[PDB]
RNA sequence: GGUUUGGCACCUCGAUGUCGGCUCAUCGCAUCCUGGGGCUGUAGUCGGUCCCAAGGGUUGGGCUGUUCGCCCAUUAAAGCGGUACGCGAGCUGGGUUCAGAACGUCGUGAGACGUUCGGUCCCUAUCCGUCGUGGGCGUAGGAAAUUUGAGAGGAGCUGUCCUUAGUACGAGAGGACCGGGAUGGACAUACCUCUGGUGUACCAGUUGUCGUGCCAACGGCAUAGCUGGGUAGCUAUGUGUGGACGGGAUAAGUGCUGAAAGCAUCUAAGCAUGAAGCCCCCCUCAAGAUGAGAUUUCCCAACUUCGGUUAUAAGAUCCCUCAAAGAUGAUGAGGUUAAUAGGUUCGAGGUGGAAGCAUGGUGACAUGUGGAGCUGACGAAUACUAAUCGAUCGAAGACUUAAU
């Protein structure tokens, strides 16, 4: 219980795992305000497992990320666990906290939702 | 439960004194030179100017 | 804790006591006032509950007295406990043992180490 | 916490067994009692060969309980069985022996015979 | 005879010397200054006025209530103190206090065992006819009257609701006092009173610890 | 007197739809308890009657649809009545009064008046009323705090035990008044340190079956899959507090002096005393109290003939980061002169020995590296991330008369 979202305590656990593993890939996503005042509390507890680089932590981070596959390493595969411990966990090895930021776009049309852009700093 | 009387035109217009919308709270985006809603980015060319976004 | 509650409650935090964990069979000496003297009465049993919380931590020790089981909970820093000494050490896989409040006589045994 | 129609063992050889509760003696509107108060029991089960027969309004004192009492030092006590002792018209127990550890609270100068018969107190 | 102001910290327990066990409340009392002295010479009653937990001085772009503004700084200039945040006022005292700002000592309640603690309340906000007034509720198996108030009035010989019925609304926040609490242990170098028993407020609250009247 | 059974047929048949108990009240005095007296065929404990007295209190069950009622265990006491025989746009539908069926009985007959088994209880609150909580303007300049209390709410109950005293009074048995102390019952309010409850982004064991290519490790789904513990918060059965003692005027009554009425006489003139009741004392709201109070403190000019303006000052606010506050608005802690949230590094609490490797064994599993690892809400620390740049509202102090 950090903050509920209208999801039924079972969907909210598997919704943040759909925003985290699509933020280490695209490096920025466009979403609503309250879906991105909580995913800054997940992906900053997950680059911390990137700065360790253990065997326990390569397993203990895999239970909050999906298994997707990335193609353009000039035609070389890169699983989203391997994009961390890698080009993500080496960009921030001397910044102690504060990996994300939230940029408010505007209210979206026809729903009135305060859209924001989260992006890795 | 139903109304007992037909509510008049004096009592109707009084009840929507407080039924209105408020001004947006705009600023002047100092690089492009437009209006934008404050603490938000510009929809045109425009920086955040504490962040240059 | 708050570092102002903690700085006032360090004279009332009496430390001369041994260390233990649940699954151990202690031997308490209390100091009752019931009588012409002010006598010291023992109590012997196995420990169930915690030893943490701060200056308010309490343990819990039970025994099978004469058919009917009894329990006693003591504040750990009382002036009424004379001393505490240990009989035997167990292996219980738990932190609080409430399952001995229904087991009879040879199912309420705990092995040694 | 005893009530208005709970059952209790009897812990002596007064010719009785499980007795009910009728009413809790004290003030008016009183709804609970604990160790060392009088009640009005009625015998719902009896040992054949006793001096109290089944269906007979007798008093008692609550001697043990599963709730317990809190003392002056903050020490608690918890038995694992409810029990009482049938008491005569003046304060002294009807039976002869008492088959259990009575509570340490029980006497005040008043029940100076029930604590003089227990195996331990 | 007078009192101090205090910010609630928490609750733990001490032991008595005889073997007892006192649950107690930690109430700290930092810098308290007598800010004026209202007398019957000028218009009114007889009283003094204390302050508590001073603020910062002044700033040009003073944005919020951290810094002291211009009207509440000249008031704390005649009594040559720092600008205090929580200002309250105590009657039925002596004139032992100077009108100029001297500090009110925490060492004046060393055995005074008549204490009224005047907090606010915790302010629950959870409304409702049962939980506010402690009313009963109907049967949750046979009938229907699960949690509700009942008759709000008698019938058509009255044909009104009497002023002062019991209906839902915002519960909690009303100032209450508790009477005849005692003091366990005063302190220096922490400025902490240990007042026996609970006090009416949330943590980081504000209490007013004055000597009882009964 | 207007509660019972009635008498009259005035209001409602284009609806006034009927008994008891739950929920929540509120009023009367013709008083059941407690407070103060007067007689007594009142020795003392208990009682009986009658007068002043409405401040609070007035139990838990069996049998009946029950109204009455009868009984059982208590208790200081288990008061009688009005409010549409209080309350069904708050609940119940057992009952009374629907269609089915059966008995007894009456009827030649269809059917009928005492019992019996079953039998749909509808509605989104416009106005007055009530409980909360915000805008506007007013209090002769504009603002930040602190308060007097006109009036109005809240509270009000009382048991038992020891001592004065086995004294007073009594043939005995029995056994006090007025006082002085301790300790509980029910009710009200506050709080989470203690015993306990919940704790659905916390920790651990375990069944089924798909997935991560496989062994090892883990994710999904089965009420949260089930089971054992559980921090903050929110709570009671838990822990603290309360009704204290006074003061002024009175009722029934007991009085002192005293005439009408040479005496007598509580009264008509004058004076004392007297109750849980009345007005204050204690706790809370309160200057819209248009009779709109009071004390400290802050800001005070450039204009124009526009006789009065336009703006800024002191001060608040939209906007964003939030809670000790919360339906929303409000209150409160903050906005780079920055510790208000998030991360981070340290702990406290919670679980109870992580994975990998090393050793033991045929394997299940066990020991050691290690009070280990993981850890949502509570305590500290450091500007790394977001509270940016900015905007809108807001004074110039009227007149008359006695003082200076």
């Amino acid at each position: 219980g950090y903050r509920k979202l209208g999801r039924t305590s079972d969907q909210r656990k598997a919704m943040l795992r759909d925003l985290a593993t699509s933020l280490i890939i695209s490096e920025r996503i466009e979403t609503t305000e309250a879906r991105a005042k909580e995913v800054r509390s997940v992906v900053e507890k997950l680059i911390t497992l990137g700065k360790k680089g253990d065997l326990a932590s390569r397993r203990n981070a895999a239970k909050t990320l999906r298994n997707v596959e990335i193609l353009n390493e000039d035609e070389t595969t890169q699983t989203a666990l391997q994009k961390l411990f890698g080009e993500i966990a080496e960009r921030y090895t001397e910044r102690q906290g504060g990996y994300t930021r939230i940029l408010k776009q505007g209210p979206r049309r026809g729903d009135g939702a305060e859209s924001v852009i989260i992006e890795l700093v | 439960a139903v109304p007992k009387r037909r509510t008049s035109k004096t009592r109707k217009n009084k009840r929507r004194t407080h039924f209105k919308i408020s001004v947006p709270g705009m600023t002047e985006c100092p690089n492009c030179g437009e209006y934008k809603l404050s603490h938000r980015v510009c929809k045109n060319c425009g920086s955040y100017n504490g962040e240059e976004v | 804790n708050h570092k102002l509650i903690e700085a006032v409650t360090k004279s009332q935090l009496r430390t001369d006591l041994p260390s233990f964990r649940p699954g151990d069979t202690l031997r308490v000496h209390v100091r009752i006032i019931e009588g012409t003297r002010e006598r010291i009465q023992v109590f012997e049993g196995v420990v169930i509950k915690r030893r943490g919380g701060g200056v308010s931590e309490t343990f819990t020790v039970r025994k099978i007295s004469s058919g009917v089981g009894v329990e006693r909970t003591f504040p750990l820093h009382t002036p009424k406990i004379e001393k505490i000494e240990v009989k035997r050490r167990g292996k219980v896989r738990r932190a609080k043992l409430y399952y001995l409040r229904s087991l009879r006589g040879k199912a309420a045994r705990i092995q040694e180490i | 916490m005893i009530q208005q129609e709970t059952r209790l063992k009897v812990a002596d050889n007064s010719g009785a067994r499980e007795v009910l509760t009728i009413k809790v003696l004290g003030g008016s509107g009183r709804k609970t009692a604990n160790i060392g108060d009088v009640i009005v029991c009625t015998v719902k089960n009896a040992t054949p060969g006793g001096v109290v027969k089944k269906g007979d309004v007798v008093k008692a004192v609550i001697v043990r309980t599963k709730s317990g009492v809190r003392r002056n030092d903050g020490s608690y006590i918890k038995f694992d069985e409810n029990a009482c002792v049938i008491i005569r018209d003046d304060k002294g127990p009807r039976g002869t022996r008492i088959f259990g550890p009575v509570a340490r609270e029980l006497r005040e100068g008043n029940f100076m015979k029930i604590v003089s018969l227990a195996p331990e107190v | 005879t007078k009192g101090i102001l205090g910010r609630k910290i928490g609750m733990t327990q001490v032991f008595g010397e005889n073997g007892e066990l006192i649950p107690v409340t930690v109430v700290e009392a930092k810098e308290n200054v007598v800010l004026q002295k209202k007398t019957v010479e000028v218009d009114g009653y007889n009283a003094i006025q204390v302050g508590f937990e001073d603020k910062k001085a002044y700033k040009k772009d003073a944005k919020s209530n951290k810094y002291a503004n211009k009207p509440a700084e000249g008031h704390a200039k005649k009594a040559d103190a720092a600008p205090k945040r929580f200002i309250r006022e105590f009657r039925n005292v002596d004139v032992d206090a100077y009108e100029v700002g001297q500090e009110v000592s925490v060492d004046t309640f060393v055995a005074g065992d008549v204490i009224d603690v005047t907090g606010v309340s915790k302010g629950k906000g959870f409304q409702g006819a049962i939980k506010r007034h402690g009313q009963s509720r109907g049967p949750m198996s046979h009938g229907h009257f699960h949690r509700a108030p009942g008759s709000v009035g008698m019938a058509s010989d009255a044909s009104r609701v009497f002023k002062g019925q019991k209906m839902p609304g915002r519960m909690g926040g009303n100032t209450v006092t508790v009477q005849n609490l005692e003091v366990v242990q005063v302190d220096t170098e922490n400025k902490v009173i240990l007042v026996k028993g609970n006090v009416p407020g949330p943590k980081k609250g504000l209490v007013e610890i004055r000597t009882s009247i009964k």
